[PDB]
RNA sequence: UUGACCUCAAAUCAGGUAGGAGUACCCGCUGAACUUAAGCAUAUCAAUAAGCGGAGGAAAAGAAACCAACCGGGAUUGCCUUAGUAACGGCGAGUGAAGCGGCAAAAGCUCAAAUUUGAAAUCUGGUACCUUCGGUGCCCGAGUUGUAAUUUGGAGAGGG
RNA sequence: GUUCUUUGUAAAGUGCCUUCGAAGAGUCGAGUUGUUUGGGAAUGCAGCUCUAAGUGGGUGGUAAAUUCCAUCUAAAGCUAA
């Protein structure tokens, strides 16, 4: 919803969600809108960012 | 087997038939049951009269389509034109059709005038207030007859113009029948230049 | 009653009214309606002739209520006037009163023209009329109003 | 608004991009017990909206099945009856695929209660799904009444009798005319429709 | 809707004031909107054209557009579906050749 | 499924309470059934309300 | 090196639950043949008996991806009626519904798909106390791959 | 009917204007086979193979092409008599 919202400015995302399709869109996403993005290396890292377990987006 | 003049008769007992027979030798003890329940039920509302207020609709199936008959609810036009809501008038004893739609007029204000004395003839009891005791009556359908509406005069002149109505008749038949080709060769006769 | 039943009467007697030659048997002659095109022939054409083959067209998922058109016939026309209402106006031909009569509101889909109603004018509001009932209506006087 | 991709995604199934995703799927389904849990579903958009929550009492489970007719189970094939009733091989099961892959599961997990079930994947031999499941015992379920009907003992062994999508579809459970034989139940309809009734005054 | 007051015609029936009632809302239910339109634009560009998908493309580039539905009439259960399905693919064309 | 109950016309259940109504007027048919109604003043026996 | 995540295990780990019996009446699944057709094979018995799975006090069905073609009706169930009819059928033997009308009873509805983002507000379980079909304090966990709040098409939501 | 707590700086209903209004997929649907039906150029069901859509789709009991019209909202769910 932020990114269709135009409120985003920068989006970290996980490269190991294990069902990728939750994510393939992301990318795409981001682009047509003009998010700039970063798929970035662990749910567990970037869930420690959010105090959870996983997180998959940031 | 077939023999002296008789009618041919269709008599459907080739299967195990002799189980599948009931014969209600209860007809006597379904009905004094049926009049507890009926009490019981009127004991336990005890103001209400059992019924939700049903209104009057004019059937399908052109077989029927000439006689009224209560339907099942109240056609939320209905209910907001006479001015309620229906989570209330549910709770007053209306039957409220969220699925039916008003299309004809005469149909459409004789519910509206139905729920009109029927908010008149009704007493709602507050909440929190004493309640006064009403000698309940125990049909809405009884307190509101179902009336068919009148149709025509007893008396009129007499209107001859000729046509003699028969003629109307075959003459309509023949544009209904006739219609299509015409119409087509209508085309065909237009697509010249 | 069983006490009236000839089988009272036919106690004592070996074969109890079914022969000695014939001896009763289950049945004889196969059960049902076998032997249509077969040894039952001579009885199915003497009393039931029609009965193998067809005749015409079907019509899938037929309801009774489209060809529904009960009939009143002309010779009444007046059993639905009230009795005690009905003789002031036999009297009195009187124009602009006279009568309507909704067959429907009886119960009647069409007219037909079954024979001589008095002269006096009347108001007929039917779905459908015969030919020849509509003038005579007319010819004593009235019309037929065409209802839906 | 995840949902609203994952929908309309997963039912491109026949894309380049979810026929690697389905190809390799099946791989590690094959490569498991013929039912056994599954981690978590697979498609979320798809058992959430078959009445699934991420909450403690939910259950998912992945079946396979195999496909194809039934066989009628004679020996030799011996009918020993009426040329009519000499058919070994063509016979298809008026039960679906699907139901009968309820009911392995409800056998397995028998203290749970199945929810729904839906495809997952398939290959030439198994026929592939995940069952939700809900469990009446937990705590989290017995209250929130949107989830409190499960726990009545009416319920139980639902997909046996027949009460989930599958059997309401192979009993044939729709309004109107194209269910006439089947409106109510077909025996129901069949023992009402031939019985003969008698009044003490008979009619 | 203008009944002429007999049983039989074009318009048997008896004549009644109609009303014309409120608008159902479930007549809309299949009619496309912002939210839809968006996400089904971008997921037929991240996931492409099917197998059988591309075999129109194909044949409607090469051999004309008669059997363009006919292949398609099969391929699709309904020929409804396959007129809908090859017009969705003449857009696919028209926004290539574009760029 | 045998026959217990027997439907009778409406009107012979009221032509045949009217023989029966009729009937209790007739000495003769009263002291037939043996009532023992020698020394009864008349018939139809007719009492007060108050009873 | 250490701490996580995912996935998969183990325990006489804490709490539970399925089984078995009965099974007239219900929901499925499997499924005959005797018989009738004056033989008999499609047909009929019969979508039945036998066999298997699964419940309740009733079950099941149930609030239209319905019926109709009317001047439209309005969940489902059951009765009377439609009707031994439309239709099926070695068009033979035979079979065989439903809409319409009156009555009994009548009751409606809710989820998915929407950012709370100015605040996981939610839920299990553990422990102490208390007024225990439970409430409160505290503590891990479930839970961002979505648990609470908000709305269900008959609507409704964000603003004035 | 009697009494104690005030729940709540909460919730519901209601008129006019504006912007929207997401509504379910190996599913619908089609062919073929089998069985099933009273369901007829195919009533349901199930097997395989194919497998969509958004003024769309399902139904409207003679197959097909074209033009209209009516009525509902499936692939999700609860419920007494």
């Amino acid at each position: 919803a932020l990114i269709e919202n135009k409120k985003a400015k920068l989006v970290l995302i996980a490269n190991d969600v294990d069902p990728i399709e939750l994510v393939v869109f992301l990318p795409a996403l981001c682009k047509k809108m003009g998010v700039p993005y970063a798929i970035v290396k662990g749910k567990a890292r970037l869930g420690t960012l959010v105090n959870q377990k996983t997180s998959a987006v940031a | 087997a077939i023999s002296k003049n008789l009618p041919i008769l269709k008599n459907h007992f080739r299967k195990h038939w002799q189980e599948r027979v009931k014969v209600h030798f209860d007809q006597a003890g379904k009905k004094v049951s049926r009049r507890n329940a009926r009490a019981t039920r009127a004991a336990k509302i005890a103001p209400r009269p059992l019924d939700l207020l049903r209104p009057v609709v004019r059937a399908p199936t052109v077989k029927y389509n000439r006689k009224v008959r209560a339907g099942r609810g109240f056609t939320l036009a209905e209910v907001k034109a006479a001015g309620l809501t229906a989570a209330y008038a549910r709770t007053i004893g209306i039957a409220v059709d969220h699925r039916r739609q008003n299309r004809n007029q005469e149909i459409f204000d004789a519910n509206v005038q139905r729920l009109k004395e029927y908010q008149s003839k009704i007493i709602v009891f507050p909440r929190n207030g004493k309640a006064p005791e009403a000698e309940q009556v125990l049909s809405a359908a009884a307190t509101f007859p179902i009336a068919q509406p009148a149709t025509d005069v007893e008396a009129r002149a007499v209107q001859d113009n000729g046509e003699s109505a028969f003629r109307t008749l075959r003459l309509a038949r023949s544009e209904k029948k006739f219609r299509g080709i015409r119409e087509k060769r209508a085309r065909e006769k237009a697509e010249a230049e | 009653p069983s006490r009236f039943t000839k089988t009272r009467k036919h106690r004592g007697h070996v074969s109890a009214g079914k022969g000695r030659i014939g001896k009763h048997r289950k049945h004889p002659g196969g059960r049902g309606m076998a032997g249509g095109q077969h040894h039952h022939r001579i009885n199915m054409d003497k009393y039931h002739p029609g009965y193998f083959g067809k005749v015409g067209m079907r019509y899938f998922h037929k309801q009774q209520a489209h060809f529904w058109k009960p009939v009143l016939n002309l010779d009444k026309l007046w059993t639905l006037i009230p009795e005690d209402k009905r003789d002031q106006y036999l009297k009195s031909a009187s124009k602009e009163t006279a009568p309507v009569i909704d067959t429907l509101a009886a119960g009647y889909g069409k007219i037909l023209g079954k024979g001589r109603i008095p002269n006096v004018p009347v108001i007929v509001k039917a779905r459908f009329v015969s030919k020849l009932a509509e003038e005579k209506i007319r010819a004593a006087g009235g019309v037929v109003e065409l209802i839906a | 608004g995840a949902y609203k991709y994952l929908e309309e995604l997963q039912r491109k199934k026949q894309s380049d991009v979810l026929r690697f995703l389905q190809r390799v799927r099946v791989w590690e389904y094959r490569q498991k017990n013929v039912i056994h849990r599954a981690a978590r579903p697979t498609r979320p958009d798809k058992a959430r909206r078959l009445g699934y929550k991420a909450k403690q009492g939910f259950v998912i489970y992945r079946v396979r099945v195999r496909r194809g007719n039934r066989k009628r189970p004679v020996p030799k094939g011996a009918t020993y009856g009426k040329p009519t009733n000499q058919g070994v091989n063509e016979l298809k099961y008026q039960r679906s695929l699907r139901a009968t892959a309820e009911e392995r599961v409800g056998r397995r997990a028998a203290n749970l209660r199945v929810l729904n079930s839906y495809w997952v994947n398939q290959d030439s031999t198994y026929k592939y799904f995940e069952v939700i499941l809900v469990d009446p015992q937990h705590k989290a379920i017995r209250r929130d009444a949107r989830y409190n009907w499960i726990c009545d003992p009416v319920h139980k062994h639902r997909e046996a009798r027949g009460l989930t999508a599958t059997g309401k579809k192979s009993r044939g459970i729709n309004k109107g005319h194209k269910f006439n034989n089947t409106k109510a139940g077909r025996r129901k309809t069949w023992k009402r429709q031939n019985t003969l009734s008698l009044w003490r005054y008979r009619k | 809707t203008v009944k002429t007051g007999i049983a039989i015609g074009l318009n048997k029936g008896k004549k009644v004031t109609s009303m014309t009632p409120a608008p159902k809302i479930s007549y809309k239910k299949g009619a496309a909107s912002n939210r839809t339109k968006f996400v089904r634009s971008l997921v037929r560009e991240i996931a492409g054209l099917s197998p059988y998908e591309r075999r129109l493309i194909d044949l409607i580039r090469n051999s004309g557009e008669k059997r363009a539905r006919k292949v398609a009439k099969k391929r699709l259960g309904s020929f409804t579906r396959a007129k809908a399905k090859v017009e969705e693919m003449n857009n696919i064309i028209a926004a290539s050749r574009r760029h | 499924w045998r026959k217990w109950n027997v439907k009778v016309n409406h009107n012979e259940k009221r032509y045949a309470t009217a023989s029966a109504i009729a009937a209790t007027a007739v000495a003769s048919l009263v002291l037939a059934r043996g009532h023992r109604v020698e020394k009864i003043p008349e018939i139809p026996l007719v009492v007060s309300t108050d009873l």
